[PDB]
């Protein structure tokens, strides 16, 4: 009854302890994905790993804009992605199109291709900014499976 | 040429959207048959696959009669 | 044991693969060139791995002689692989 | 026969807390803070990164042919744990009758853990470049064998036990000049992913960097040993720890500092230029017993 | 001594001589009355001019190219092909082509 | 004359013929390479519908654009391209569809 | 003026000899209208012979140019003529900056300038992909910034700029990324012209 | 200007030749390239972590929305459309109406987060300075709905940073 309870929170600690995300350079915006790599901003080791690989990977982060062409490359990776996943649309773009929108090529709202569970609104997003879209993932996970 | 008209004639009635005892010699496909100007010669380009020869675009054209297209088959 | 030690590395790195596996619910024939070599140099590799522990009771003046000259044709095999080997 | 148990579950603690290491030293390198959050330094991270890939993260093969892709890391872990038993240390466990030639053998057939990976993808997109990655370790095992050899030649026999004592007052360092370089440079060929780069999936990391721990010490029995002392048990373990630990920052050093040479040059490194200067070495090495009196 | 340019430094004169000879005969085939040969002639023959006074100096090469030699050679080699393009697709020479529509402005 | 765009009125009719037996070959090929998807001859039928709509013929240089345009988008297949049954899927899937007539659309209430 | 000129005309007048010597030779091949404005000048060709004039600024003895490098296209549907293909020359030897337009339609095929210039069979391929001009022995004509499904001409100012075929779903089908789907929010129409004509000059009278 | 980037032979006899050679038979600029990292790993790192610690800033800097207000009350925002029609994303929309009698501000003011490339454009037109953007960083949502602001209300509920707000315009009138 209590041991049920407290293991569920240590399989969950394990994701809270290392997320693995997906290096997508099809953005500004994967310009400020870099600076969580650069010392003075760091999820590197804390949580992050810039390794990524399709399959490995636990995290996608889907980088700013995405076009018509792109659609399907990027749903492809998602379906390689093993179960426990969690999408971040960082970029004013990846959460509706910040700009264009309105335009023929650019896709709206990325959940049109890909569902996403955390938004992450700032275009030029700061990596102070960005140190939330990983920390709201962790604070996040709080029970998996009861039954 | 020998045994030329009853290879042509088994895969032309075959084929979907012809009638198998209406239209048999002689009678013109896009004429007498009942066919549109690209669906007639798709025909023709499906028994060039089974015979074993590539027929040209200019040959094409002339050719409608099933024993018109038995001359034109003979190399 | 040998046996004993051998076959323990091996069932516990079978455990290992089961337990991801049962616990959750819910063209270029350039590269065969690089094989071949390995596989003839190895071979020169076998007739000179027994030197440090075959040379303890036989005459050195007979064995100097000899002893070299298995390098000195893989190094002539090696000569042969600079007149054009490829791209690789 | 307790002490086979002694050797895998601390081994395995090894690989996993090198995790910490492999990130922090090479953070500092970099300038960046690794292990920081997850525990008081980050201790808590190497056993946390167990729980997440063993239990929770499932399965989706490509193809899975009947019994390959669950057999490749059984024989993955299986070599590279099988190493530790002709170790020679303080003392060995279950001591061989050669030593070295079964060190070198368990390390040529530790080539087949990337050729079945291969064989598991039905597709040829990716066999292409597993045969690249065979091609890495194959090539650098020719050499790998002729400096082995060098070495054993100057003194003592195949047996590992009879290095330890041949080293008593210098090190093989200083005799063995230009060898010593090589060995820096032919163990990371085996998927150290420092001078060229390539569930089920999480078991090659665990059996890839116990290879390293493996190229460390074995490079510290052949060039290092300082002293023996049978007596002194107290002595032997801890010098020995320290200088395989230097040997480890080292391996780390190469994947930080220097870039990829390339496949096709590094068919130009070894091959083209190493193996006409191994050789070379191997001819002087042939000589030295034999110009000044060197037999075990 | 080597140009920066893929063009090989070779130390040759007077191949600038024949080059610039060749061009002129070759404008006097088929346009006369035109004034692409008017013009063109009396810029090769100020250039031509400037080779014969100056032997191998650097002021030479200074004058309208600034690059040394081998960038002046360049310009005389596509000049040959300039020439024989221009007597093939009669231009010039004849101006009969049709007005363009009365619109311009935006 | 001005302007050539490629071909005279009749010349202009057999380039679409040569076009015709370059995708018909085409659709039992991208079943096995590509995907299974539908069907062979479902396939095939989706050919006549596309020519239907373009069949008007009034001028040699609307026809000779149909034909570098018809050699590029049924061109996407036959030289390997990525698409991974998304792009050059030209059949409605999702679609209502909607019907032309003043009992059907009235009830739904359009324009 | 201190703040309110940019530059005075020095060059102008310099730019403007180019203006007569092109002209000088006076094709109705080619020449038609030269217009020069702002330190620069502007040459519209007739759709004829477009090749003859690009090999024409490359070598030359009075003035080379080599490098054709920057391609541009108007899109215009108030002319009889609708397209305005734009050429971008610079000079290397010389420092400056020459234009060449095409006054011609163009839904007909015009004459590409591949064989004269390397990198303008990329910039070709964007014509016929943005606008839909057909280049006449062309290799290679690829779709580059347009989708692999895409129908018409994305830029074309006859239809809008949210298009036909623009939302992409996924939703009931396992694999398919949808396509039919039309209906994209409302893009507000701002109506913001002035009233009374911005400068002097350029009134025409109709 | 020119300043060259090629060496044109650096070895020529003897002694010039035997050290670029030693450099190719052993390593040394290896070693020597060891060596920059080597130092590198000593000095202090520039790290800072988020829950705790946090990174330099500005008194002029734009994150989330928030609408400003007069110290005796009142909404300070006027409905004019002005900001309406400068916002290169078309983000924000606004309709307006009499509010009871007399005074004319506001109904509709929606301002996109899906959209929004963040410019201080709308900071910038805005003559009555409605619209100031202040330092912000969290916001994270499950989905879009809760991410696109409603009319007004969570843009009035910058009442917790309109504090800071009034600190970072008094750096902001006659500009720096
Ligand atoms: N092909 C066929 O098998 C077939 C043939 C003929 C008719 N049908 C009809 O079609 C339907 C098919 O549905 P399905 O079997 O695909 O559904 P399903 O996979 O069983 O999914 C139902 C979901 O609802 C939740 N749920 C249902 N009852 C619950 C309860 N009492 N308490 C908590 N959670 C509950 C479950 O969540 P948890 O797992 O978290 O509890 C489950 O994820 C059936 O209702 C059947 O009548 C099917
Ligand atoms: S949100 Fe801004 S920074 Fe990110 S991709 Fe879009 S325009 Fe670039
Ligand atoms: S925010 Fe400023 S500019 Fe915009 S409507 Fe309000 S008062 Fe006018
Ligand atoms: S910051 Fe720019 S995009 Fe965002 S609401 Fe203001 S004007 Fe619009």
């Amino acid at each position: 009854e209590y041991v049920v309870a407290k293991l569920d929170d240590l399989i969950n600690w394990a994701r809270r302890s290392s997320l693995w995300p997906m290096t997508f350079g099809l953005a500004c915006c994967a310009v400020e994905m870099m600076h969580m790599a650069a010392p003075r901003y760091d999820m590197d080791r804390f949580g992050v790993v810039f390794r990524a690989s399709p399959r490995q990977s636990d995290v996608m982060i889907v980088a700013g804009t995405l076009t018509n062409k792109m659609a399907p490359a990027l749903r492809k990776v998602y379906d390689q992605m093993p179960e426990p996943r969690y999408v971040v649309s960082m970029g004013s773009c990846a959460n509706g199109g910040g700009y264009y929108h309105y335009s023929y090529s650019v896709v709206r709202g990325c959940d049109r291709i890909v569902p996403v569970d955390i938004y992450v609104p700032g275009c030029p997003p700061t990596a102070e900014a960005l140190l939330y879209g990983i920390l709201q993932l962790q604070k996040k996970i709080k029970r998996e499976k009861r039954l | 040429l020998e045994g030329i008209k009853d290879r042509v004639l088994y895969v032309l009635k075959l084929y979907d959207k012809i009638d198998p005892e209406k239209l048999s010699v002689n009678s013109h496909f896009m004429k007498d048959l009942g066919l549109d100007s690209l669906d007639q010669v798709e025909i023709i380009m499906a028994m060039e696959d089974e015979f074993g020869f590539e027929i040209p675009d200019i040959d094409a054209e002339k050719l409608m009669c099933p024993q018109e297209i038995v001359d034109y088959i003979a190399d | 044991n040998l046996m004993l030690a051998l076959l323990t590395n091996f069932t516990l790195a079978t455990l290992l693969v089961i337990i991801a596996f049962w616990l959750p619910q819910l063209f270029s024939m350039k590269f065969f060139l690089v094989a071949i070599t390995f596989l003839l140099f190895d071979l020169e590799i076998a007739l000179l791995l027994p030197l440090p522990w075959a040379s303890q009771t036989a005459n050195l003046n007979t064995m100097l002689t000899m002893a070299l000259f298995l390098i000195i044709l893989l190094a002539v095999s090696l000569a042969y692989e600079w007149t054009q080997k490829g791209l690789e | 026969m307790i002490n086979i148990l002694m050797l895998i579950i601390p081994i395995l603690l090894a690989v996993a807390f090198l995790t910490l290491v492999e990130r922090k030293v090479l953070g500092y390198m970099q300038l960046r803070k690794g292990p920081n959050v997850v525990g008081p330094y980050g201790l808590l991270q190497p056993i946390a990164d167990a729980i997440k890939l063993f239990i929770k993260e499932p399965l989706r093969p490509a193809t899975s042919s009947a019994s390959m892709f669950i057999l490749a890391p059984i024989m993955a872990l299986g070599l590279a744990l099988t190493m530790w038993i002709p170790l020679p240390m303080p003392y060995p466990l279950i001591n061989m009758n050669l030593g070295v030639l079964f060190m070198l053998a368990m390390s040529s057939l530790a080539v087949y853990s990337i050729l079945w990976s291969g064989w598991a993808s039905n597709s040829k997109y990716a066999l292409i470049g597993a045969l690249r990655a065979v091609a890495q370790t194959i090539s650098y095992e020719v050499t790998l064998a002729i400096i082995l050899l060098s070495v054993l030649l100057m003194s003592g026999s195949f047996t590992l036990s009879t290095l330890i004592t041949t080293q008593e007052q210098m090190w093989l360092i200083l005799p063995a000049w230009p060898l010593a370089m090589m060995w820096f440079i032919s163990t990371l060929a085996e998927t150290n992913r420092a001078p060229f780069d390539l569930g089920p999936f999480a078991l090659f990391f665990m059996a890839e960097y116990a290879n390293i721990i493996m190229m460390n010490i074995f490079t510290a029995i052949l060039f290092l040993g300082t002293s023996h002392n049978p007596h002194m048990p107290e002595l032997y373990t801890i010098n020995f720890t320290i200088k395989s630990l230097l040997l480890t920052m080292s391996f780390l050093w190469i994947r930080a500092s220097y870039p990829r040479f390339r496949y096709d040059q590094l068919m130009h490194l070894l091959w083209k230029n190493f193996l006409p200067l191994t050789l070379a070495l191997c001819m002087w090495h042939v000589s030295l017993p034999i110009l000044t009196s060197g037999i075990p | 001594t080597g140009l920066v340019g893929l063009a090989v430094c070779e130390t040759p004169h007077e191949r600038l001589k024949i080059l610039y000879t060749k061009i002129l005969d070759v404008l006097g085939h088929i346009p006369k009355n035109a004034a692409y040969r008017k013009y063109t002639e009396q810029i090769t023959n100020e250039k031509l001019s400037m080779v014969k006074a100056e032997p191998d100096v650097k002021k030479l090469e200074e004058r309208l190219q600034g690059g040394q030699i081998e960038e002046v050679i360049l310009q005389a080699e596509n000049e040959l092909s300039l020439a024989r393009k221009m007597i093939q697709w009669k231009p010039w020479e004849p101006l009969v082509e049709e007005p363009p529509a009365s619109q311009w402005k935006w | 004359v001005k302007p050539i765009f490629s071909r005279d009125m009749n010349e202009a009719k057999r380039r679409v013929r040569e076009l015709y037996r370059a995708w018909y070959r085409e659709v039992p090929n991208t079943v096995h390479l590509f995907q299974l998807d539908i069907s062979v001859k479902q396939g095939r039928d989706k050919v006549r519908e596309m020519f239907k709509k373009n069949a008007h013929i009034t001028d040699p240089r609307v026809v000779d654009l149909l034909v570098i345009k018809g050699k590029m988008e049924l061109e996407e297949t036959i030289k390997v391209w990525k698409q991974r049954t998304h792009v050059m899927r030209f059949f409605h899937e999702t679609e209502a569809p909607r019907p032309k007539d003043f009992l059907s659309k009235f009830y739904v209430g359009h324009d | 003026r201190p703040t309110v000129r940019p530059r005075n005309d020095v060059a102008h007048k310099q730019l403007s000899a180019f203006g007569e010597y092109v002209a000088e030779i006076l094709p109705k091949y080619v020449q038609q209208v030269q217009v020069s404005c702002f330190n620069e000048l502007e040459i519209c060709i007739h759709p004829d012979g477009v090749i003859p004039v690009l090999t024409f600024l490359r070598d030359h003895s009075n003035a080379q140019f080599k490098s054709l490098a920057d391609l541009t296209a108007v899109d215009i549907p108030t002319r009889q003529n609708r397209f305005e293909i734009v050429y971008n020359l610079l000079s290397l030897r010389f420092n400056s900056r020459i234009r060449v337009k095409t006054y011609t339609d163009e839904l007909t095929p015009i004459e590409s300038s591949v064989p004269v210039y390397k990198a303008a069979n990329w910039y070709e391929r964007e014509i016929w992909d943005m606008f839909g001009v057909f280049f006449a022995n062309h290799p290679d004509l690829r779709r580059i910034l347009t989708d692999y499904g895409f129908e018409g001409h994305p830029f074309r100012k006859d239809f809008p700029l949210s298009g036909y075929v623009e939302l992409r779903y996924d939703d009931e089908v396992k694999r398919v990324v949808a396509e039919p789907v039309e209906l994209a929010q409302e893009f507000r129409k701002f109506d913001l012209n002035s009233p009374w004509e911005a400068f002097p000059a350029y009134r025409q009278p109709p | 200007t020119y300043k060259y980037v090629n060496l044109r032979e650096p070895s020529m006899d003897m002694k010039s030749v035997t050290d670029r050679a030693a450099q190719t038979l052993l390593w040394t600029e290896l070693i020597r390239g060891l060596g920059m990292t080597l130092s590198y790993l000593f000095r202090e790192p520039a790290t800072i972590n988020y829950p705790f610690e946090k990174g330099p800033l500005s008194p002029r800097f734009r994150g989330e929305h928030a609408l400003r207000r007069y110290p005796s009350g009142e909404e300070r925002c006027i409905a004019c459309k002005l900001c309406e029609a400068v916002c290169p994303a078309q983000a924000i929309t606004i309709e307006a109406e009499p509010r009871a009698d007399g005074s004319r501000r506001t109904t509709r003011y929606d301002i996109d987060m899906t959209k929004c490339i963040y410019c201080g454009f709308c900071q910038e037109a805005c003559p009555v300075d409605a619209i100031v953007e202040g330092p912000n960083f969290e916001f994270s949502t499950e989905t879009h709905e809760e991410l696109l602001y409603n009319k007004e209300k969570l843009l009035n509920n910058g009442d917790k940073w309109e504090a800071e707000i009034a600190a970072n315009i008094q750096a902001d009138y006659l500009y720096r």
